């Protein structure tokens, strides 16, 4: 999750010179490029932007999974969301797999995992 | 010779003398290494080329030595580089000999033979 997707034929081929060679492209390594990366997406303007005002998390998880085959882990949340009057204060903190039944708000980062296009 | 040279240079029935030195290393005889194998009983076709793998820093302190002797070779790198040791070719080699030219090395006496067997 967090190396890139390191093989043992990459590390094979990284001890055998210790460093990396260039190839010319070919379908076969043009595949390898096909996984999914981590991504970080906003609420404000986007498809998901109807959930975003007080929709269910569980929701939003559906919906990306099915269109988009894309996989919702986590809520980056602002520290005085929940808080009634404005605050300045731009930190999140993070949430690790909320509940279906958990409320987002219009300011949120989702944590997804996003397919190669 | 140069890992491209040295690749180009084909080597067969040869001696490859591994080394791990430094600077600041002590300087093993590496003389009394290639003068037994060049004897005088041997004839000249029977020599076997010896290249030296390692550092070209610590092998300046020995060719004042070593440059009186028919055909002797010399590729800066490492002998734990697999690029040096196919360059050099090793599997055709007669023989290659791992020294522990760094035998200075003041630590656990069991670690002091880890580059050697590494």
């Amino acid at each position: 999750l967090v190396t890139g997707g390191a093989t043992p034929e990459l590390e094979a081929l990284i001890a055998e010179e210790n460093a990396l060679r260039g190839g010319y492209s070919t379908p076969q390594t043009l595949a390898n490029r096909d996984r999914c990366r981590v991504a970080q997406l906003a609420l404000l303007d986007g498809p998901f932007a109807d959930l975003g005002d007080g929709g269910c998390y569980g929701d939003l998880f559906c919906k990306a999974l099915k269109t988009y085959n894309m996989l919702c882990f986590g809520i980056y949340r602002l520290r005085d969301a929940h808080l009634s009057t404005p605050s300045q204060c731009t930190k999140r903190y993070v949430i690790t797999n909320p509940p279906y039944e958990f409320e987002l708000v219009p300011t949120d980062l989702i944590f997804c995992l996003m397919q190669f296009d | 010779l140069t890992r491209s040279e040295a690749a180009m240079t084909v080597l067969s029935g040869h001696v490859v003398v591994c080394i791990f030195g430094d600077v600041s290393s002590a300087l093993i005889g590496l003389r009394n290494l290639v003068m037994p194998l060049r004897a005088s009983n041997f004839h000249y076709h029977e020599l076997k080329h010896i290249v030296f793998v390692g550092s070209i820093e610590y092998l300046k302190r020995e060719w004042e030595t070593l440059h009186n002797f028919p055909k002797v070779s010399i590729l800066p790198g490492t002998p734990l580089s697999r690029a040096d040791l196919r360059a050099v070719n090793i599997n055709l080699c007669d023989m290659c000999v791992i020294l522990s030219a760094n035998q200075n090395n003041i630590d656990d006496t069991s670690l002091q033979d880890k580059e050697c067997i590494l």
